[PDB]
């Protein structure tokens, strides 16, 4: 889970696969998270 | 064009790892290309 241990542990040959794997992860979540959000948003808007 | 050793060749690729990879050539990440090895016992090795 730490970006750092990946680096410090793996070559960068092999770490770049890694570290592509949470970047999507995350970028997913947030991607989950602005989706999420701009609902809510809209319910808070009807509602403003 | 190299004289790189017989077991060496693996690390003549654009991810690897090693002596030869490290120390004396190093194939970016990106590499687009090919690589072409073939031993060529009788031009360089000599008894001595």
């Amino acid at each position: 889970s730490v970006l750092n241990d990946i680096l410090s542990r793996l070559d960068p040959p092999e770490a770049e696969v890694q570290i592509d794997r949470l970047i999507t992860g995350r970028l997913q979540s947030l991607q989950t998270y602005v989706t999420q959000q701009l609902i809510r948003a809209a319910e808070i808007r009807a509602s403003a | 064009s190299f004289v790189i050793r017989g077991d060496e060749v693996r690390q003549i690729a654009p991810g690897q790892t090693g002596k030869i990879a490290d120390y004396n050539y190093k194939l970016p990440d990106d590499f687009t290309g090919c690589v072409i090895a073939w031993n060529s016992n009788n031009l360089d090795s000599k008894v001595g």
